[PDB]
């Protein structure tokens, strides 16, 4: 719905640590794992990275 | 270390004490706790104060009790930047056959997960304590013969007492 | 006063999943079978997550909701299947 509470402007999205931040340093939550905004990441067979909040996996 | 001390003094290494008598420091030989260490990219330290490096990408064992099976630790390594010579630690797994044969998992943040379930810190079960240290780093403590440290960005430590 | 009896904690029970025992506590905390839990908690059916980051919201299936029992404003939402 259209709820009531404490938000912050649209350019800013919420961080875990009480502040809200732009989507530049908005981490990824891949498989639960809280990856930092720049974490290149791969097993032998996959290839994955966190860009701006979304987790860009390939194969 | 290139400086003099009078006789009868007792300087103390971290391990034990030593006393000067007739230009000959006497010393004890009682064991003192070891520290395996992982940090940086792939730089290890053994309990016996060795250093080396091994940039493998799989789930490797790190430590284990090997005459009985009180515990077992398992690191997991991944490439961690564009280069091939950059293999940082992502997550470490811990296992306690003495309590449910559970399965703890330190994750790439400051988070922990028991048997898939995320958990708020602290976590006083019977033996093992898990709590923040500076509110930026986890610290497991099973019994009095085991410690750990954060595996978020990969600076795993241990503390084993001489019972092992 | 004697005429002031607020809510401390509410307990929830699901015989359909382990016959578990959820417990909403006087903060914004939750405890499954004694174990504290970080939010969210996607098990199969029930979802538990913050709402404004100041109030929990259980959601079992699509026929059940809840609301925070920290300082005592418990709600429910039951659909007409019940």
């Amino acid at each position: 719905a259209c709820l009531e509470g404490c938000f912050c402007p649209p350019g800013l999205y919420m961080d875990e640590r009480g502040d809200c931040v732009p989507k530049a340093q908005c981490p990824c939550y891949y498989d639960g794992e809280i990856f930092q905004p720049e974490d290149i990441f791969s097993d032998h067979h996959t290839m994955c990275y966190c860009e701006d909040g979304f987790m860009h996996c390939t194969m | 270390s290139g400086k003099r001390y009078p006789p009868g003094t007792s300087l103390s290494r971290d391990c034990n004490t030593c006393i000067c008598r007739n230009s000959q420091w006497i010393c004890s030989n009682e064991e003192c706790p070891g520290e395996c260490l992982v940090t940086g990219q792939s730089h290890f330290k053994s309990f016996d104060n060795r250093y080396f490096t091994f940039s493998g990408i799989c789930q490797y064992l790190l430590a284990r009790d090997c005459q009985d099976h009180s515990f077992s630790i398992v690191i997991e390594t991944v490439q961690c930047a564009d280069d091939r010579d950059a293999v940082c630690t992502r997550s470490v797994t811990v296992r306690l056959p003495g309590l449910h044969n559970s399965l703890v998992k330190l994750k790439h943040g400051a988070g922990v997960a028991m048997d898939g379930q995320d958990v708020q810190l602290p976590l006083l079960k019977g033996d093992l304590r898990i709590q923040h240290t500076v509110t930026a780093s986890v610290r497991l403590s099973y019994g009095e013969d085991l410690q750990m440290d954060w595996d978020g960005r990969g600076r795993l430590l241990v503390k084993l007492s001489p019972v092992y």
